[PDB]
């Protein structure tokens, strides 16, 4: 079981911090209307961060083992970032088809 | 590269049952909900029901709650609407649309994903009784300038009737009115056309009324009285 | 729930529709499936051009078309969620503004054909007028009528942008043969036009 919080309304250029609460493997995906669930950021626990091209060093994915949490620090947000956000070759590691369980997702609207 | 294709539906008696299909291609099916949205002829859109992966995830509007049933088979990426107890207000065009899997849970003051992809639609009509129309002429009012002539299409049920003039050859200046429901429970409409008064003695004007529910075609020659 | 029902605008005009959960907006053209335009109150859906926007003026949701184009005349629906339910708004049709045009009025007596089966339909036609708003009134030997007429109106003509309207007075054959003068009256604004016939002429 993974639960996400943090979603809200942001303006272009604002910031947002998404959380994830757990109960083996950590990644963030997003899905906007008319588009397919796109990977955003991965964290390999057993060492490492990987990111999609569409997040030009705007996003940071930290972790907290003690609290069993993973975060996504979203900076300099753009309308194109509006989506619901959801909680292995290092080449096929930002790919939907690679993860057992997802969270229900937390919506993010970036709108002027 | 995403499609919904609709099928099934059409003509049924009230107290009949019918099953609509929405087969979907080009996306991971289980990550989404499928909705049914219907539109009565010349009326607004009406959300009807939705289903997700888990079949507990369903809901229906108050107008269809007990009469309809929504199901889905993730083997082939299709979803169904079984319709029973088919009253009048069920005659409509029926769309299927795609939304987010957890739309209910995501619904908030700042968020609503709406429904992105839609099928082509399918017509569903319930014919309780069937009557064919009578057709009467609206005869040219003058004999010059412009003259108006038409056909009164009367006392038929249920909708609809199509009207051509000269079997599609005359289209310019034609006005076919939406049917009105008379107090008698029978529909009625008029179709008119304007033409140059001087063509009344040299050109023939026939109106072609078609009423599929009763398989009746009436052709009516409108002459000056 | 609610939105301004009907709207006339010109190519170039700025247009704003109101709606009574964040709202999504859909566009529908006659005989076609609806398209999603705006979701989450203000987010432009894929491929939707930039002259479209959404906003929340106070507690009501708005859709704006900053500079109306020919392909934008259509019906617009807002859509909400409440519990596990989804509802669409009444809808708002955006129509083509055009110059005012007086209806040419035609009155049609019942055909001998219809009469000799004991029904009398008198048909008044208003053709090629603008705007849509009109008041029709049936007169039978100078007495105004009520409860015995119906009206219907075309969508905007695809050529001239006008409307037409039919009104039908339904009388028994007997009530018809009892009377002589038949007139419908069309009021638009300050102008009121009556057309009539004398039965049997």
């Amino acid at each position: 079981q993974l639960v996400e919080s943090g979603g809200g309304l942001v303006q272009p250029g604002g910031s947002l911090r998404l959380s994830c609460a757990a109960s083996s493997i950590m990644t963030w995906f997003r899905q906007a209307p008319g588009k397919e669930r796109e990977g955003v950021a991965a964290l390999y626990t057993h060492t490492n961060t990987y990111y999609a091209d569409s997040v030009k060093g705007r996003f940071i994915i930290s972790r907290d083992k003690a609290k069993n949490m993973v975060y996504l620090q979203m900076n300099s947000l753009e309308p194109e970032d509006t989506a619901v956000y959801y909680c292995v070759p290092v080449r096929f590691a930002l790919d939907q088809s690679s993860y057992d369980y997802w969270g229900k997702g937390t919506p993010v609207t970036v709108s002027s | 590269e995403v499609q919904l294709v609709e099928s099934g539906g059409g003509l049924v008696q009230p107290g009949g049952s019918l099953r609509l299909s929405c087969a979907a291609s080009g996306f991971n099916f289980s990550y989404y909900s499928i909705h049914w949205v219907r539109q009565a002829p010349g009326k607004g859109l009406e959300w009807v029901a939705y289903i997700s992966s888990s079949s507990s995830y369903t809901s229906y509007a108050d107008s269809v709650k007990g009469r309809f049933t929504i199901s889905a088979d993730t083997s082939k990426n299709t979803a169904y609407l079984q319709m029973n107890s088919l009253r009048a207000e069920d005659t409509a065009v029926y769309y299927c649309a795609r939304g987010y899997q957890y739309w209910q849970y995501h619904a908030s003051w700042y968020w609503n994903g709406g429904l992105d992809y839609w099928g082509q639609g399918t017509l569903v009509t319930v014919f309780n009784q069937i009557k064919g129309p009578s057709v009467f002429p609206l005869a040219p009012s003058s004999k010059g300038g412009t003259a108006a002539l038409g056909c009164l299409v009367k006392d038929y049920f249920p909708e609809p009737v199509t009207v051509s003039w000269n079997s599609g050859a005359l289209t310019s200046g034609v006005h076919t009115f939406p049917a009105v429901l008379q107090s008698s429970g029978l529909y009625s409409l008029s179709s008119v056309v304007t033409v140059p008064s001087s063509s009344l003695g040299t050109q023939t004007y026939i109106c072609n009324v078609n009423h599929k529910p009763s398989n009746t075609k009436v052709d009516k020659k409108v002459e000056p009285k | 729930t609610q939105s301004p029902s009907s709207l006339s605008a010109s190519v170039g005009d700025r247009v704003t529709i109101t709606c009574r959960s964040a709202v999504a907006w859909y566009q529908q053209k006659p005989g076609k499936a609806p398209k999603l335009l705006i979701y989450s109150a203000s987010s432009l859906y894929s491929g939707v051009p930039s002259r479209f926007s959404g906003s929340r003026s106070g507690t009501d949701f708005t859709l704006t078309i900053s500079s109306l184009q020919p392909e934008d005349f259509a019906t617009y629906y807002c859509q909400q969620s409440s519990s596990s339910l989804i509802t669409f708004g009444q809808g708002t049709k955006v129509e083509i503004k055009r110059t005012v045009a007086a209806p040419s009025v035609f009155i049609f007596p019942p055909s001998d054909s219809q009469l000799k089966s004991g029904t009398a339909s008198v048909v008044c036609l208003l053709n090629n007028f603008y705007p849509r708003e009109a008041k029709v009134q049936w007169k039978v030997d100078n007495a105004l009528q009520s409860g015995n007429s119906q009206e219907s109106v075309t969508e905007q003509d695809s050529k001239d942008s006008t409307y037409s309207l039919s009104s039908t007075l339904t009388l028994s054959k007997a009530d018809y043969e009892k009377h002589k003068v038949y007139a419908c009256e069309v009021t638009q604004g300050t102008t009121s036009v009556t057309k009539s016939f004398n039965r049997g002429e």
